[PDB]
DNA sequence: CCTTGGCGGTTAAAACGCGGGGGACAGCGCGTACGTGCGTTTAAGCGGTGCTAGAGCTGTCTACGACCAATTGAGCGGCCTCGGCACCGGGATTCTGAT
DNA sequence: ATCAGAATCCCGGTGCCGAGGCCGCTCAATTGGTCGTAGACAGCTCTAGCACCGCTTAAACGCACGTACGCGCTGTCCCCCGCGTTTTAACCGCCAAGG
């Protein structure tokens, strides 16, 4: 039996904390595991041509944030370069 | 007795904005989408949800390009379609050339 | 063959829409623009399939051909 | 898990596998998956966010991806994103041009 | 004298205007609106031409393509005078709202 | 400033003639300007966002180039 | 024949384009035939197009292609100009589109 | 940082042997071929990640120009890729 | 005793039909916004000239990343429960038109 | 306006079914340890982006003025809405079949 992927278990916890009392159907959750997989593309894809046009092949965290301040529009994209930032900080501040 | 014209569209314009069932139902379509398939190489078997997403796709696809077609005739001074409408919004939007 | 349209099938496509009033040689012109599209989508759909070397179109190919025509879609695995 | 470790909720490593299997670049940094994973967080705790108001709003309990298309539909810089999407059960703006409505 | 009720004029440089090559806007102006845009998210930002000829080639391109659209839109009017919603139906069809 | 108001209305006939436009309402140049400025607006936001990463506090024609292909208007002609 | 090219008997250099293919971060591995595959379908395509710009070109008594003679010969084409739908040329403009409904009559 | 140039030098005498050319006609020559290659290029590394093929030979290829340019294009350019492969393979 | 196949009941979205009514189309007449010229004013364009951030370009050392054995418990495949909606009749209400 | 009456909304009701809990696995995340060069950084050099101005001139602006498409109106004529009437695509059932 062939193991195979989803994003269900995660977003469900998300969609946990942020609503406690709300269900989901379960054709929405392969819609959101969709979601991620496309957003996830284009971001990866700006991130190719974030190598290419800089010539290097290393990526680091400011690469992504300048693709995501590329692909999103301007407020909801600083208020996830913002919840990302101080992610990073709570992260490398420790181990 | 008789109803005044208009009215029983429009109020099925507010009910058909509800359901998102699937309007073309199932067995034709699927006979037109295996009769174009025919002539690529010899019948090509089918997963059932592959067909499920064509004509998801397609009613959607179509439902949007009536959209814009019904947004010209009102731009042109009119209330009903005209198939010279669905001309001028596919040469806006560049499918023939 | 194209036939199996119905004129009431059009008309929901308005109804959903939210088109009021419908001429004549709509119908027609609606099953013709309807063919290409599904000309242009199967096409590349068995093209995939060609490539995947089997012989039934899978609906994840389906859904490539549809963001290969910048046409994407949720909901099916894609 | 570095998740745990980040205080997050997205698995970073799977993550960082899949850039390597993406041939995404030759090699890969430290914590680039832990800001994209967050970025993810967010994103989608906004969109379903709007989905849970939208739930409020029928006042269902179950998310039907009805509810889906009408938030996208609704909020601006989302919808201006996700122009070029359609999901299958969808539908579309309740909407109708007032000059159509009769007199 | 000739003073020609109308017809030739506008329609004679229509055919000079598709007998040309260049551009039409021409550059200062345009590049001072193109630094006032840019002097809006970071300051002191610095320019060699080629971006600007190409800002201003893709401008026009783009104004073109809008003008076509709109000038079917008139076609379909039964008009010759455009009007601005022709314009905002143009863009509604285009999806760039 | 004001460089909006540079753009002239000859100009903008000289446009509608190329675009083949033949008959000119009054009520259409600021609508013009408006459009043309949006859509510049969202284009150099993109090609300044490209050079912040490059950390050159130059914009090159092939950073324009790159952002412009990301719109998808993708223009050819000066390389990238 | 020592080099590749010339065992192909094309015009393009093929390890050229395998090392932009590994330079690409494209596949892991690249195989020899798929390089050649791509390279000549390059060279038609330059072939076929360059075709259409000699007679467009050749239109104008001027031995040298201009890029309207380009971009007329793209929106003279079908297959073409549906392959360059989003594509703008630099100093192309469009064909000439003179409606009926302008001529004096 | 090369360019295509004597390339297309060589198509051209191959075509139209009297023909001259300007210099930013050969750069949106170049351009255009650029753009086809990664567009190409490109599909076939979906074609890779959507077929888990750890490489690509010419079979993706001739998949891959069938994906993106139409009909007799596409068949004329199946032909003359096969027949590169011929007379590569025969020598 | 087994396949499996044309024949046939069940019925509901599917094709006619009329009539007409309200909406599409030609004309009518004006009229007031707008082409066109002409003279007048203006700013853009071009050619030099200083001219300097600053990109463009080159050694270098490191640390973070590539990569390899244990380990291990979280993530995953299977099972099992209940209350969440899907529809159904009640009944009430609200459009809609003839009045 | 205004009543009658279609059309729709909306409230228990029950049922059934899949969402979600749950639980025992095992394989990739982890943990730790070992080379290594890509890049963060220091610094060199010359280009080009910028600013400025003088001279030239063609290009814009304002107005004079007719005028003619845009438009409001009109009559008209016709042909889709819709409701009614068959009517045929389509589906579960199954008895002969032979075989």
């Amino acid at each position: 039996r062939s193991r195979k992927e989803s994003y269900s278990i995660y977003v469900y916890k998300v969609l946990k904390q942020v609503h406690p009392d709300t269900g989901i159907s379960s054709k929405a959750m392969g819609i959101m595991n969709s979601f991620v997989n496309d957003i996830f593309e284009r971001i990866a894809g700006e991130a190719s041509r974030l190598a290419h046009y800089n010539k290097r092949s290393t990526i680091t965290s400011r690469e992504i944030q300048t693709a995501v301040r590329l692909l999103l529009p301007g407020e909801l994209a600083k208020h996830a370069v913002s919840e990302g930032t101080k992610a990073v900080t709570k992260y490398t501040s420790a181990k | 007795h008789r109803y005044r014209p208009g009215t029983v569209a429009l109020r099925e314009i507010r009910r058909y904005q509800k359901s998102t069932e699937l309007l073309i139902r199932k067995l034709p379509f699927q006979r037109l989408v295996r009769e174009i398939a025919q002539d690529f190489k010899t019948d090509l078997r089918f997963q059932s949800a592959a067909i499920g997403a064509l004509q998801e796709a397609s009613e959607a696809y179509l439902v949007g390009l009536f959209e814009d077609t019904n947004l010209c005739a009102i731009h042109a001074k009119r209330v009903t379609i005209m198939p010279k409408d669905i001309q001028l919004a596919r040469r806006i939007r560049g499918e023939r050339a | 063959n194209i036939q199996g349209i119905t004129k009431p099938a059009i008309r929901r496509l308005a109804r959903r829409g939210g088109v009021k009033r419908i001429s004549g040689l709509i119908y027609e012109e609606t099953r013709g623009v309807l063919k290409v599209f599904l000309e242009n989508v199967i096409r590349d759909a068995v093209t995939y399939t060609e490539h995947a070397k089997r012989k039934t179109v899978t609906a994840m190919d389906v859904v490539y051909a549809l963001k290969r025509q910048g046409r994407t879609l949720y909901g099916f695995g894609g | 898990t570095r998740s745990s470790r980040a205080g997050l909720q997205f698995p970073v490593g799977r993550v960082h596998r899949l850039l390597r299997k993406g041939n995404y670049s030759e090699r890969v940094g430290a914590g680039a998956p832990v800001y994209l994973a967050a970025v993810l967080e967010y994103l989608t705790a906004e969109i379903l966010e709007l989905a849970g108001n939208a739930a409020r709003d029928n006042k269902k309990t179950r998310i039907i991806p009805r509810h889906l298309q009408l938030a996208i539909r609704n909020d601006e810089e989302l919808n201006k994103l996700l122009g070029r999407v359609t999901i299958a059960q969808g539908g579309v703006l309740p909407n109708i041009q007032a000059v159509l409505l009769p007199k």
